């Protein structure tokens, strides 16, 4: 569960992301594909080369979903309902992969938010991404 | 894999009592029932909507025999699993796009199936030997991924 | 989340376990220690030899907690509250280990329940043990 | 998957710019804050009740420096990680009773700290090389467990 402190920490850090959201999402994806190539098994229909427009486009979608989750942190299950339906019934990404993208998102944030990425915020963001991952895999079976 | 001579013997002694075709169908079928997201690679297999629909699905059974038949042949090459599974590794990555985590889940389902079939004979030490085997096979199938 | 069918399946299988719960808990522990040696790091104070009284005693405790969870299957977070506090604040067993013991419990049940360990029951028991594990690690941070 | 010559060069070039004292303290500190259950091995270190108490704790900093110091030395043996960490592996298992999963969590935290410190220079390719490095080190420290 996310404590009041976690919510405040997440809102502050993500708020700083601002117009860079799509950029950071795309960067996080690239880091994941390079660091953990098995995650590429889910995007055989994508050009995964650097600068790929498909990756950039997907990075934006992922970032917007996270923004939506932050804005509705008190009720993420309902806010992300269609998204959890999509991953459970269609995409069916193995649950093990979510921590991989979560880790890469954290790395991306650390690389771009030197002042805001304090140990407490890092902890809050890790918990937050875990919560989002849990909601997204909640309908799997 | 790091099996002791006593564990390699245990593995082979038990496997010689296994009906590979049957166990293959049972393990693949249980994988699809227990972890339903794995059905994502079998959209051409037809009805997989209920446990019986999956377990008795003729294509699931046929594929199970193919999969465990290869696993079985791999058991004759425990000192060279990466080499023996090299082309199947390339195929699963480049053509089938199968997340290697699926090999690990199948391995755990296989261990449960062997325990179910053999009962008390599937002792704790025997299980430990088979856990090393399924992990080794899973690692060999994941080796050529890139 | 456990569905009505999942609960019917768990109650049937655990009901057949009956008086053998403690023995099965002990067997599950022995299987775990042998197949996943790293789990032994949590029991340095134990005599982990085959049939030791400490493993038998601990197996009984684990099995009893599972029996309690089954008896309160529609209220597990509350029924397991004290146990969740204990693992989170004191024992602090890394989360990754719960799936290891759960796997060994399933293996133990498969080896002892030839008639009832059907594919559907297997699926329901895996979800049940995952639910119990989630509850037991829910207060970790 | 080991390191390509280029990846090895990437690792060493970045590491030559690392203040191991600071990165070590920061890494262990963040480990105890982000995954608090890891505090179970350090009850004699004193106050670890808040993020500031953990990061400022002198024993946490002293231990972070010791641990990362050993990690640093290991980087000179990238071709024989198991051999160079063998005694430490046996020690963490037999005397310290440290679940090797802890090595993987520290690895994750270390990557985040390197990214925090280097910013844009910690590029995706550089991250990938370091991910191979920390996995290899964790695997080496876990190798002698029994
Ligand atoms: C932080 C967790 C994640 C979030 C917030 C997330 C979010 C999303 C969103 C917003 C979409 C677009 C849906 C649409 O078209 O309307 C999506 C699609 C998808 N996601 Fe997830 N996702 C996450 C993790 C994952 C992971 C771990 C993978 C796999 C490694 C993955 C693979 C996919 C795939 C393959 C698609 C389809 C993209 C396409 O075909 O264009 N997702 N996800
Ligand atoms: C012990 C591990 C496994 C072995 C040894 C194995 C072996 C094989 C073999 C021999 C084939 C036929 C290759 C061909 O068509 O040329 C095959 C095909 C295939 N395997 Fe694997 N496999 C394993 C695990 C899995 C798992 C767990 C999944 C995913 C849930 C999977 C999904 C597939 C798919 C989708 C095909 C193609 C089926 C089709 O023809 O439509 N395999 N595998
Ligand atoms: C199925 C999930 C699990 C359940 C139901 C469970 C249940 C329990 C129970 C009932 C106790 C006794 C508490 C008391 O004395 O009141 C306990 C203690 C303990 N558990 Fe857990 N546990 C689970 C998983 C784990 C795992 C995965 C590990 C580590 C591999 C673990 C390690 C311990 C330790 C070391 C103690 C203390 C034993 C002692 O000092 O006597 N538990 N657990
Ligand atoms: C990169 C991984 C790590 C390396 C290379 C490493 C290295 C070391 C070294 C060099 C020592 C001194 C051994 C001696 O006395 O001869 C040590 C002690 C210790 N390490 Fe590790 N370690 C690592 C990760 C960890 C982690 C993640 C934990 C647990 C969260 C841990 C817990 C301990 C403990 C408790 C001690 C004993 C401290 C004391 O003397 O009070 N280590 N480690
Ligand atoms: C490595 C740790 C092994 C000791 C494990 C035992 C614990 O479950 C409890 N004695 C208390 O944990 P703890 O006092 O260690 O938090
Ligand atoms: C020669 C025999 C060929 C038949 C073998 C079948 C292999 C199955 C294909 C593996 C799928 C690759 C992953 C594709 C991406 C998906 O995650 C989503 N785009 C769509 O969801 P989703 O497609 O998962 O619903
Ligand atoms: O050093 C190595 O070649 C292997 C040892 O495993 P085995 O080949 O003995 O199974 O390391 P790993 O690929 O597991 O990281």
């Amino acid at each position: 569960v996310l404590s009041p402190a976690d919510k405040t920490n997440v809102k502050a850090a993500w708020g700083k992301v601002g117009a860079h959201a799509g950029e950071y999402g795309a960067e996080a994806l690239e880091r994941m594909f390079l660091s953990f190539p098995t995650t590429k098994t889910y995007f055989p229909h994508f050009d995964l080369s650097h600068g790929s427009a498909q990756v950039k486009g997907h990075g934006k979608k992922v970032a917007d979903a996270l923004t939506n989750a932050v804005a509705h942190v008190d009720d993420m299950p309902n806010a992300l309902s269609a998204l959890s339906d999509l991953h459970a019934h269609k995409l069916r990404v193995d649950p093990v992969n979510f921590k991989l993208l979560s880790h890469c998102l954290l790395v991306t944030l650390a690389a771009h938010l030197p002042a805001e990425f304090t140990p407490a915020v890092h902890a809050s963001l890790d918990k937050f991404l875990a919560s989002v991952s849990t909601v997204l895999t909640s309908k799997y079976r | 894999v790091h099996l002791t001579p006593e564990e390699k013997s245990a593995v082979t002694a038990l496997w010689g009592k296994v009906n590979v075709d049957e166990v293959g169908g049972e393990a693949l079928g249980r994988l699809l029932v227990v972890y339903p997201w794995t059905q994502r690679f079998f959209e051409s297999f037809g009805d997989l909507s209920t446990p019986d629909a999956v377990m008795g699905n003729p294509k699931v059974k046929a594929h199970g025999k193919k999969v465990l038949g290869a696993f079985s042949d791999g058991l004759a090459h425990l000192d060279n699993l990466k080499g023996t599974f090299a082309t199947l590794s390339e195929l699963h990555c480049d053509k089938l796009h199968v997340d290697p985590e699926n090999f690990r889940l199948l391995g755990n389902v296989l261990v449960c199936v062997l325990a179910h079939h053999f009962g008390k004979e599937f002792t704790p030490p025997v299980q430990a030997a088979y856990q090393k085997v399924v992990a080794g096979v899973a690692n060999a199938l994941a080796h050529k991924y890139h």
